[PDB]
């Protein structure tokens, strides 16, 4: 198989389920009872991520080009139970998952995997027209405002993000591809038109990791001491977990998953170019596709920690917590160590 | 089932057991001969010990206890069948049986019949008040 | 394709504005970077108990209000309100908070008690809180206030065994981690960083019966002498503890509002006097140390007005012709203690001096304990000789004094002082080879029981075993003596077949009835002894 | 190799996990003695209060003049001791 | 097969940390057994200070168990008494 993308992943995975059991111990034992609640469910949404990513390398990948449709489907299906009341649960201000018992699922990751393959179907097709222009918005205009009709601006941003830079990948214009960008960016901001310090109160996240970074230190101060943490920070296990690794590790930790994101992502997309001079033009889009939207989740993720950019309470791929965002990331890790295994069916 | 010892008496309501926990049986009156024991509120946990332990540690002077007594201060008060009052004080009960021990055994062998009490409450010996 | 490399580099660019983003928030803005504090917790002091049971000084909780000034500039209008529960001009309460106004922390009234403390909260003025800081309290009063000292308002030890035994009595604090605000009130009491430390319970070889004794026949023998001031030590001799000490005038430690330094002055560790005739058993000691004299040696000291170089050597008694050493001791002869030294030579003598602990240190460590002086020489001057050999011209203070007498009374074992109580038998240094030892406790034995001597210094039913002094005090500016100004010393030991207590008493200055030592520290010799003897267990031995 | 990789692995992850949860209850088990340790203070701040308010009683003096005079105790004569031994 | 000394040096840090550090396990050993302690000297002081409470009460209001302090302290008979001594 493909033994370096493997073992940062499992790394980026393993960073993850350890920063998670030191980040939320505080929260469970107050709010849940047995201090181990949100660990413990985090190792089984581990086991069963991995159990899906075998499945996914399991399964042949001509089936995504031929049985996407009811993928997308039962996407749509999700994606309308999401909003409609009494399937789901309306917390932090917003309706995101639906609830089969012990496991909530968010629909946002498993809309965008489906998008991003038919996105790949379809530009397999019309890489060379304004029909085609149109054609593509239909495919996620959609996703965009059901999106952002429920109370959810980093997954709309991400999908944009993504689909722009996946197109660029794969047949771009001179200026009618900086035409479609601002069309794109002129509807999200009309669905921002229809729809538009504080330490003593919850808004003690926009200041907390920013003082944290500042007595963070170059070699950091050990596991689970960080003093930023305990009760300080509601579902920090979700948005500020990096945060939390930055007081855990250092600077050390805190570059040495940065730059193995930065790794794994390049390796995603560098993957996707063996698979474009492989001639699986499809398998090297969805690749390009995962790689962009890993890296813009990302990107998004360290600069709402960092300060740079608004608030987005977004997870971190393999390192927050949420059964549905680990899925999908194995399930896409699936995808990836398959393109690897067609690309090397030839080399072996 | 365990079965409750009747082997002190808690002032003149209670009965106690060699754990002292308090019960009270069918028949009350039928034991005159059982040792009276008194003790604050908070106390059937420990003078039923002390007054077991006293009477194993006695029983080679010949003496049996009759009633036994604690003030809430925990000065203890013992009477015995001859009598005769003993004063045993606060605290360093052990060591002042010792010492009551070893001072009858030495100078009060066949003194037994001119005490009016025995005051243990002294750091070094004793005092006898005498009756006529 | 070169679309891979622009997105290649422009994911590497918005990686390395991060990085540097990081880096400088991180290293450069650290000093620069309300939400959390880290505050430390105090400690309690330790309990100092007597030789058996007795607590002697302990921590009892008082309500003490303080303010966050921060908090109470909101109080403008309401400082002339508050200054009425304190008993201040409210102009001067608004002065005083003005000036520490930038002040965090500031305490308003201490040692107040709760009920006054729930009174003026009840004013509920934003910012004052009561918190319960804990005084030091001492059950035995004046009684053994110089032997323990006190500690002062900032919990801290000023004198005695407090100042002594801060690193032992005072325990570490610990640390906590609260979630402070900006005008600095908790919300939450955030994880404790490190706990504090309880303090030690130091138990005290001083016997608070032996002490309430001592102090109350010293204070008798003061009002019925009429003299300034007076101490006195016990000293168990096995062992080498304190069992009782005291000193007059005394100081009320829990209430010290005008306390001159005077009564503060432990005169049994500050005071020094030279013993004078007091150390004639040493010199006895030396002596038959020797090996050249023997007790049963006939001294002639007429006619009792020895002349050294330019110095008269001059003597108490002159109506005696020939005196034993024994009759040396009792006649407290200047004559014959001379001759002696001389015959003898002061080498020895000083050495059986700095042997047995006189003018040296002890492992005692309390604040102004003096040292004392007993000069050493290459040569021997005549006249440094004979003062020496009668005590004048030196200077000793009353506790290595005792312990010097303690040691004779061991059979020469001088041990180290230990006032804190000891567990084990100590072994000390034989400074004196035990014949020597028995023999001086029979000279001393027979000159507090012999007529001519102490009559008033024999304890009932026991073999004392004491000698007499007399000093003739240092006056400053004037070179020598002050006039008509005596302090009159006893010492000794019981009971002389096997002693197990020792004494030093000193009264100073009593110009009323006379200024001898048997005539008036006798009496309090032998009340002192018997008590000490009677509480302290031990067999009679006269009937 | 590649199985024992993934043992030590998994291994790192159970230790860092063990190390996590003990770090947490080591600061669980300092609220508790820091619980234990103020409820001792308040104990031993009871105390004191029950020793200055009993101090003032209990009195050398006083305690002597009361054996004196309401139980007529006396000092004891060691003429007539009953010394053992 | 590089990798292998940065797992090795991680899982030894964390080791360290286990079982020295102010995480070890050792250290909670070490304050079970200190709040176990602490806990029994609560009981025991507890007690103490509640007779001692008791007997305060019994001081303002009495005076035949004055005689114990008045006895032990002094050493005080009354006049139809003898000591008996042991030494």
């Amino acid at each position: 198989l493909d033994f370096p993308l493997l073992a940062g992943c499992l790394a980026l995975l393993g960073l993850g389920l350890v920063m998670v059991t030191s980040a939320s111990s505080e929260v469970a034992a107050a709010q849940s009872g047995n201090p181990l609640y949100f660990s413990v469910r985090h190792l089984i949404y581990l086991v069963i991520g991995l159990i899906s990513c075998g499945l996914t390398m399991m399964v042949p990948m001509a089936t995504w080009q031929r049985w996407g449709w009811k993928l997308l489907l039962v996407a749509f299906g999700l994606l309308v139970l999401v909003i409609t009341p009494g399937i789901g649960r309306e917390v932090n201000g917003s309706m995101r998952w639906i609830g089969f018992g012990l496991f909530n699922i968010q629909p946002s990751e498993i809309a965008k995997v489906c998008v991003v393959i038919f996105m790949a179907g379809y530009l397999i097709r019309r890489q060379q027209s304004w029909m085609g222009f149109f054609k593509p918005f239909v495919v996620l205009l959609p996703m965009a405002g059901l999106l952002l009709r429920e109370p959810d601006f980093g997954a709309t941003v991400v999908m944009m993000g993504a689909a722009a830079a996946m197109l660029f990948l794969g047949g771009v214009g001179l200026f009618r591809f900086g035409l479609m960008v601002l069309l794109a960016v002129g509807a999200v901001v009309l669905l921002i038109q229809t729809q538009p310090a504080d330490q003593f109160g919850a808004g003690y996240q926009l200041s907390q990791a920013l003082i944290a970074f500042g007595r963070g230190g170059w070699l950091g101060m050990g596991l689970g001491n960080s003093i930023q943490k305990q009760f300080y920070l509601p579902e920090a296990h979700t948005d500020f977990v990096f945060a939390v690794l930055a007081e855990e590790l250092g600077i050390v930790g805190a570059l040495a998953t940065v730059a193995l994101f930065v790794f794994v992502s390049l390796r995603a997309l560098y993957i996707g170019i063996w698979a474009e001079q492989a001639k699986q033009f499809f398998s090297a889009y969805v690749a390009y596709g995962l790689a962009f939207l890993w890296i813009g989740q990302f990107l998004i993720n360290i600069g709402v920690n960092v300060g740079l950019l608004p608030t987005k309470g977004l997870t971190l791929p393999f390192l927050s917590y949420g059964g549905s965002s680990l899925v999908i990331c194995c399930a896409c890790l699936g995808m990836l160590l398959r393109i690897e295994w067609e690309r090397r069916t030839h080399l072996g | 089932l365990d079965e409750q010892l009747p082997i002190a008496r808690w002032g003149d309501e209670a009965l106690l057991n060699n754990q002292g926990q308090a019960f009270t049986p069918k028949e009350l009156a039928n034991y005159e001969h059982l040792p009276r024991l008194h003790g604050p509120q908070r106390a059937q946990q420990q003078v039923m010990q002390q007054y077991q332990l006293l009477s194993q540690l006695l029983r080679p002077l010949g003496f049996s206890i009759a009633r036994l007594e604690m003030s809430d201060r925990g000065g203890w008060a013992l009477t015995t069948a001859q009598g005769v009052e003993i004063q045993i004080g606060r605290d360093h009960v052990v060591d002042k049986i010792r010492r009551f021990v070893s001072i009858y055994d030495k100078a009060l062998k066949d003194q037994i019949s001119n005490i009016a009490r025995i005051d243990l409450r002294y750091p070094n010996g004793l005092a006898v008040a005498w009756r006529e | 394709p070169w679309r891979f490399c622009v997105i290649v580099g422009l994911l590497l660019a918005m990686v390395g504005a991060i990085v540097w983003r990081i880096v400088d928030l991180h290293v450069i803005d650290h000093d620069f970077l309300r939400s959390v504090r880290h505050i430390a917790i105090p400690a309690h002091r330790g309990l100092i108990t007597d030789r058996n049971g007795e607590p002697l000084a302990v921590s009892t909780p008082v309500t003490t209000l303080w303010a966050n000034p921060k908090e109470l500039m909101t109080a403008k209008e309401r400082w002339p309100q508050l200054a009425a529960a304190l008993g201040q001009d409210t102009k001067l309460f608004a002065d005083r908070i003005e000036q520490n106004a930038e002040r965090e922390f500031i305490y308003l009234v201490r040692g107040l008690t709760p009920e006054q403390g729930e009174g003026v909260i009840a004013l509920k003025v934003p910012g004052v809180y009561s918190i319960e800081e804990f005084r030091r309290f001492y059950p035995a009063g004046e009684v053994v206030a110089h032997a323990v000292g006190f500690t002062d308002v900032d919990d801290r030890g000023r004198e005695g065994i407090e100042l002594a035994f801060d690193e032992w009595l005072a325990g570490v604090p610990g640390k906590r981690q609260v979630l402070k605000d900006r005008r600095g009130r908790v919300i939450k009491d955030v994880q404790v960083t490190k706990n504090a430390k309880p303090g030690k319970t130091l138990a005290l070889s001083i016997d608070l019966r032996l002490q309430y004794l001592a102090h109350r026949e010293l204070r008798n023998a003061l009002l019925e002498n009429g003299a300034k001031a007076g101490s006195l030590v016990i000293m168990d001799v096995k062992t080498g503890e304190i069992l009782a000490m005291t000193n007059q005038p005394t100081y009320n430690p829990n209430n010290r509002r005008n306390l001159q330094p005077a009564a503060m002055r432990n005169r049994a560790m500050i005071d020094v006097f030279e013993p004078g005739s007091t150390v004639k058993p040493f010199s006895m000691s030396a002596a038959l140390a020797s090996g050249r004299w023997k007790p049963s040696d006939i001294v002639d000291v007429y006619p009792g007005t020895l002349q050294i170089g330019r110095y008269t050597i001059r003597d108490v008694s002159r109506n005696s012709r020939q005196l034993d050493l024994t009759g040396i001791l009792i006649k407290s002869s200047n004559v014959g203690i001379s001759k002696i030294a001389f015959d003898i030579g002061a080498e020895s003598i000083y050495s059986v001096m700095q042997q047995v602990g006189l003018g040296q240190d002890t492992g005692l460590g309390f604040p102004g304990e003096r040292v004392g002086n007993l000069p050493n020489h290459r040569k021997w001057p005549k006249a440094e000789t004979a003062t020496l050999a009668y005590g004048y011209g030196l200077s000793v203070t009353a506790i290595q004094l005792a312990h010097a007498y303690a040691a004779l009374a061991n059979d020469g074992k001088s041990v180290p002082l230990s006032m804190t109580r000891v567990d084990r038998v100590p072994d000390g240094v034989q400074v004196i080879s035990p014949e020597v030892a028995s023999t001086v406790q029979g000279m001393l034995q027979q000159v507090v029981e012999a007529q001519g001597g102490v009559f008033r210094a024999q304890v009932p039913g026991y073999h004392a075993a004491g000698k007499s002094g007399t000093a003739r005090k240092v006056s400053v500016g004037t070179k020598g003596y002050r006039e008509n100004a005596y302090r009159s010393l006893f010492a000794g030991f019981a009971p002389a077949t096997d002693p197990r207590i020792a004494m030093v008493v000193v009264i100073d200055e009593p110009s009323k009835a006379g200024y001898f030592g048997g005539l008036v520290s006798a009496p309090v010799f032998s009340k002192v002894m018997a008590g000490a003897l009677r509480l302290m267990n031990v067999p009679p031995d006269n009937l | 190799g590649s199985f024992l990789m993934l043992l030590l692995y998994i291994g790192l992850l159970l230790s860092a996990i063990a190390v996590a949860y003990s770090t947490y209850w080591n600061r669980q088990l300092l609220n508790s003695l820091y619980s234990e340790l103020s409820v001792r203070d308040k104990a031993q701040a009871e105390w004191g209060r029950l020793i200055l308010e009993q101090s003032t009683w209990t009195a050398h003096s006083r305690i002597e003049s009361l054996a004196v005079e309401q139980l007529r105790m006396r000092v004891p004569d060691p003429a007539e001791v009953r010394m053992v031994a | 097969y590089w990798l292998f000394v940065v797992l090795i040096l991680a899982l030894a840090g964390l080791q360290y940390r286990l079982w020295v550090g102010d995480g070890s396990l050792a250290q909670v050993r070490d304050l079970q057994k200190q709040i176990a302690d602490q806990h029994g000297e609560n009981e025991r002081l507890l007690e103490r200070n509640r007779i001692l409470e008791a007997e305060v009460a019994e001081l303002k209001k009495g005076t035949e168990t004055v005689e114990e302090r008045a006895r032990h302290e002094l050493g005080m008979v009354k006049d139809g008494e003898t000591l008996y001594q042991l030494a």
